[PDB]
């Protein structure tokens, strides 16, 4: 008076046949699973090289910004001293030099902005990855459960190892 | 390209742009600078090129001061090439070593306080400033407890013949050649050297062995130290130097809870980031651990359909008071996706209470890692860590709230507290028979708590587990036997560590019968007490503390410790608390950092080195490519990087020269680097690179076939073994030590054959010798294998010396994993026992006796042996991740039966692989 309705087949070949389609099965999804958590794991540290790449980028230009301010500061005395005595010349020379200062920063800004968005696109495939994982993950739980079922029942009924090991391997 | 364009900025806002050389040192550059900046505006308000250092942005996103400019541009690597200048200025040595450690340990300081995290500025706080006391209160010390320090004795662990002994001073080409006995301490050895002619004092010097950083000093016989013992069985001659005190001197100058009954309850709010099948709808569970082991019941979530942010708001109420719960209470989540009417998303460890003894309340945001699907297919994963992911902008979290359950902030009760509640036969032979060898017998050990104190202290282990963690009560009497609970052995201690024992005040008792450790012994276990950091639940512990401690003791330990770590900062489950130790450790060994430093540098050019010849090896064949791996490592920044470095693998072992001609790479899938070196100091010592592949499985099994060596020598039983470096140094990267001399048994028979090769390398009397050391080493490794589980044993990776010692390499699998291995004898390794003979029995039978010895030495050692491999589950191996792993080690052993049984089982086993060896040969 108990009841448990699991395994499909219930002759000892017929279950063995499809123990070996199950394992063939599982073990198939699980390297599919293996290369999905290989490009998370890789995903993940690009990812995290990338953003520590844009502090990199952050930094460079603070440390620019900084020039901009000393030369702002420090210029002030000598294109005054220089326009009396009239050396208009180097007043032009600093201010050319200050121009190729701020040309620089703009192509800085520029290789920023792209490898901000090179990471924009890289985390929506790490997502895209754990989504898939995610979707697998039932498929294969099922599959190890299935597969132990059918082990368990052929046991029981008292199949021999041997023809386990050659319906497994 | 050779060279590269180069911004340049000037303290007075003036900027410059010019190519230089990337093998052009700073110095070099500075020159260009000042005379390309003569001829822009303001120069002559700058100083002399001497005044200013330059400033760059580098790899980890640090602003770092250049302040050695014989380094090579491309050694810098800025992260742009961008170069500032200003002054020479402030604290330059505090500057100098932040950024110094940032490069080292491969992860910026500037993201330790990127967490405005308390506990990691606590941490650094003070670790910091307890290393740095160390390190001065080390360079105070004399220099023969320095010498002990740097360079701490290299022993064996008796008979009394005489062999002579090659001396020479510093700084000198003649040497003195003269005989000396083998149980004479080396003292006497220099007093003797010392009468050179016929002014100087023979304690005033030390024994260097000449072409390594190993020294002979101290209370102890020739014969004990590991290179005169080398010597001595090979046959050779010790080549020693006499170093004066004054050069070591030279080396060393280098600068209220109780009382809230209320139930404990969560508010879970909101998720984030989470990435689902629509169709399914997504369940939070929560459950309170403490361990392994449930507090209470495991509530759930109704089923919220599946989004990427999803809103649940409820009140997550508990069978348990906040009264009850214990110190190291650990709140654990775990994100499902489940068909409305399974899949395990991911998971979040949290503990209840804070570093500093407060229970936690408010929005805790938990990033969430993802679950991985495995055997033991569990609910909830409470042995994982309770650090957050790392990946915050990417990574699935979880929002939750924890209630204002006071209106003053409410603390753990401390010690004082805790013994309040502490003071407050049928039996004795029921007790016995439970603890010579359940709920019924659970009971009765708690009931019996103070008998199992005074009669089996070694039974605290069992004890704790049996004790109820989610009642308050008994938390506070157990904690009460713990503190005057007596001293267990270093054996017992080991167990204590394990994860099954979270309590800080085990924690500090396990730590405490830890501290008689010897650093021989200790550094046997060093890679078990280095996992067992990922079980810790905060980032100041005990344990921390122990190892720096004696890291800073012994700058061996240290060595290893700082690899160890270093290896796994690409791991980001560990990559901040190991982070944060390396730093510590750094600045309580600023010497040794540098070091390090030469030694991660030829490691970054070793793997640029073997992704070229991955690449290439596709492109043309083998003999092209051998070249062009030449003339990459002929490159000036090249060649000096891989040159005159102590070996990570041993830093006693000086790597010098780099033989470029010898240099190679061999045909394995990974396609690792051979790298030969020579010293004329000297001893030609390789290493081979391997990158890609993982190393963690060679090093354990190296590391485990060690100690069986030394606890066979420990019996006056020398099997001859060849336990050669192994180490892992970072992402799927690592070095193996080269043994020279030796060669595939394979190649030896593809070139009766096995046999003919140790008479062409032992002609006439050395032979004997030969087979001897083949008989030792084989019974040695038939029972290390056997032991370990180590199948896959084929003649491509089972070696033998020209000595005759055999050995075995590339232990991929082990403990049954790719069901028992069964013990194993080849056929061609008995013929050579037997001495090329049909029948030998004397000889066969002294091999089956050594065998035996071997096998029943490591059975009363088999208890170490489990709990060192129940502490590396902690590493995330593969083969080892559970009790059927350990279990493996148990049977193996035969623990479970007496030790006549066991000797019983392993002659039959030994006989049938001999009945075998004759079915497997034909
Ligand atoms: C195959 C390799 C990368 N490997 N993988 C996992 N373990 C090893 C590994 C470990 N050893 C070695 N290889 C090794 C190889 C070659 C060798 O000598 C040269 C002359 C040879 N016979 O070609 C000496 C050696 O020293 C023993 C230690």
């Amino acid at each position: 008076y108990q009841q448990d309705q699991v395994v499909k087949e219930d002759n000892i070949e017929a279950v063995g046949k499809k123990l070996h389609e199950y394992n063939t099965q599982f073990q198939e999804k699980s390297r599919e699973y293996d290369r999905l958590y290989e490009d998370y794991t890789r995903t993940s540290q690009e990812i995290q090289m990338k953003r520590t790449a844009i502090e990199a980028f952050n930094e460079t230009i603070k440390i620019f910004e900084e020039q901009c301010q000393t030369q702002e500061r420090y210029s002030k005395e000598y294109i005054e001293k220089f326009k009396r005595e009239g050396n208009e010349t180097e007043i032009q020379r600093i201010m050319h030099n200050y121009e190729k200062l701020k040309s620089r920063i703009s192509e800085i800004v520029d290789s920023r902005r792209r490898l901000e968005e090179d990471l924009k696109k890289q985390a929506a495939e790490y997502r895209e990855i754990d989504k898939r994982m995610n979707s697998i993950k039932p498929d294969l739980i099922q599959l190890r459960k299935t597969r132990d079922q059918y082990l368990m029942w052929l046991t029981q009924k008292g199949v021999r190892q041997k023809k386990l090991n050659e319906w497994l391997g | 390209n050779q060279s590269v364009v180069v911004d340049f900025l000037l303290p007075t806002g003036v900027y410059l742009n010019f190519p230089v050389s990337r093998n052009a040192n700073l110095s070099t550059i500075k020159q260009l600078l000042w005379h390309r900046a003569q001829y822009e505006p303001l120069f002559h308000m700058l100083s002399g090129p001497e005044a200013y250092v330059f400033t760059c942005i580098n790899q980890t996103a640090e602003q770092q001061e250049l302040e050695d400019e014989q380094r090579r541009l491309c050694d810098v690597q800025p992260f742009l090439p961008v170069l500032r200048l200003v002054a020479r200025e402030g604290d330059r040595v505090k500057k100098l070593i932040n950024s110094q450690i940032s490069l080292l340990i491969g992860k910026g300081l500037h993201e330790f306080d990127s967490l405005c995290d308390p506990e990691v500025n606590d941490f650094r706080a003070k670790m910091c400033q307890f290393c740095e006391e160390a390190a001065a209160r080390r360079q105070q010390l004399g220099w023969e407890a320095w010498l002990q320090y740097s360079f701490p004795l290299q022993l064996e662990p008796l008979p009394n013949r005489a062999l002579l002994v090659n001396v020479k001073f510093e700084g000198s080409e003649e040497s003195f050649t003269f005989q000396v006995s083998t149980k004479d301490v080396p003292l006497a050895l220099m007093a003797c050297a010392l009468r050179k002619k016929a002014v100087e004092q023979p304690e005033d010097y030390t024994l260097q062995v000449n072409g390594r950083h190993e020294y002979l000093y101290g209370s102890y016989p020739l014969c004990q130290f590991q290179y005169i013992c080398s010597c001595l069985h090979s046959g050779l001659t010790p080549h020693l130097t006499m170093v004066h005190s004054s050069s070591i001197l030279a080396m060393r100058d280098e600068q209220s809870l109780w009382s809230l009954e209320q139930p404990f309850r969560i508010e879970l709010i909101q998720g984030s980031k989470v990435n689902a099948d629509e169709r399914m709808k997504l369940v939070v569970q929560a459950g309170l651990f403490h361990g392994n082991e449930m507090l209470c019941k495991t509530v759930s979530s109704s089923e919220v359909s599946v989004c990427s942010e999803p809103v649940w708001k409820q009140r997550l109420e508990f069978d348990i008071n906040i009264c009850d719960l214990p110190r190291m209470a650990r709140l654990c989540f775990a994100l499902y996706a489940v068909i409305e009417k399974d899949c395990p998303i991911a998971w979040a460890n949290l503990m209840l209470f804070d570093y500093k003894d407060q229970l936690k309340t408010g929005e805790r945001c938990l990033y969430m890692w993802p679950s991985v699907p495995d055997e033991k297919g569990e609910l909830l994963n409470p042995t994982g860590t309770v650090r957050s992911n790392p990946n915050t902008d990417s990574a699935a979290a979880l929002l939750i709230c924890l209630p204002e359950v006071a209106p003053h902030p409410v603390y753990y009760p401390a010690l004082e507290k805790i013994l309040e509640l502490g003071r407050h036969e049928e039996e004795q032979l029921q007790l016995r028979e439970i603890l010579e060898r359940y709920e019924h017998e659970k009971d009765l050990v708690w009931k019996l708590r103070h008998e199992v104190q005074e009669h089996f202290p070694e039974a605290l282990a069992r004890l704790l587990l049996v004790t109820k963690w989610n009642k308050h009560e008994d938390v506070a009497q157990m904690l009460y036997l713990l503190c005057s609970w007596p001293e267990l052995p270093v054996l017992s201690a080991l167990e204590l560590l394990d994860f099954s024992f979270p309590d800080c005040h085990v924690g500090s008792f396990a730590i405490k019968s830890l501290r008689k450790l010897t650093d021989d012994e200790l550094f046997q276990y060093l890679l078990q007490l280095v996992q067992v950091l990922k079980y810790e639940s905060y980032l100041d512990c005990e344990l921390t503390k122990f190892l720096l401690d004696r890291a800073l003791a012994n700058r061996k330990i240290g060595h290893f410790l700082f690899w160890h770590l270093r290896s796994e900062m690409h791991v980001p489950s560990v990559a901040l608390r190991f982070g944060l130790i390396l730093e510590a450790y750094c600045r309580g060994s600023t010497h040794h950092m540098k070091v390090l430093m030469k030694q991660g540098e030829a490691l970054s050019k070793l793997k640029a080195l073997n992704d070229f010849v991955k690449l290439s090896s596709q492109k043309t064949p083998k003999p092209q490519t051998k070249e062009l791996m030449h003339l990459c490592m002929r490159q000036e920044a090249y060649l000096e990087a891989l040159s005159h470095l102590q070996s990570p693998l041993d830093p006693s072992t000086l790597l010098a020269e780099v033989c470029v001609e010898q240099c190679t790479f061999m045909d394995s899938k990974m396609k690792p680097l051979w790298i030969m070196y020579s010293n004329e100091e000297a001893g030609s010592v390789g290493i081979i690179f391997k990158n890609g592949d993982d190393l963690r499985q060679d090093m354990l099994t190296l590391q485990m076939i060690q100690l069986m060596d030394v606890l066979w020598k420990q019996e006056g039983l020398d099997l001859r073994m060849t336990p050669y470096g192994c180490l892992p140094t970072g992402d799927r990267t690592g070095l193996i030590e080269v043994v020279l001399r030796s060669d595939t048994i394979a190649n030896i028979q593809l070139n009766d054959a096995l046999l003919n090769w140790l008479k062409s390398k032992n002609p006439g009397e050395a032979l004997d010798r030969a087979i001897e050391e083949f008989t030792l080493s084989c019974a040695g490794y038939c029972v290390a294998t056997y032991v370990l589980g180590i199948g896959d044993r084929h003649s491509d990776n089972i070696m033998i010396r020209e000595s005759g010692q055999l050995f075995h390499i590339d232990f991929g699998h082990f403990l049954g994993n790719f069901e028992r291995v069964p013990f194993i004898l080849t056929y061609d390794f008995v013929h050579v026992i037997q001495q090329g003979k049909t029948n030998n029995s004397e000889k066969f039978e002294r091999f089956r006796g050594y065998c035996e010895r071997a096998y029943t030495i490591l059975r009363r050692h088999g208890l170490l042996f489990l709990h060192l491999f129940a502490l590396m589950r902690a590493a995330g191996l593969p083969e080892l991740s559970c009790s059927k792993d350990i279990q493996y080690l148990k049977d193996s052993l035969a623990l479970g039966k007496t030790e006549e049984e066991a000797l019983k089982h392993f002659r039959v086993k030994f006989n049938e692989a001999l009945r075998e060896s004759w079915k497997t040969k034909v």
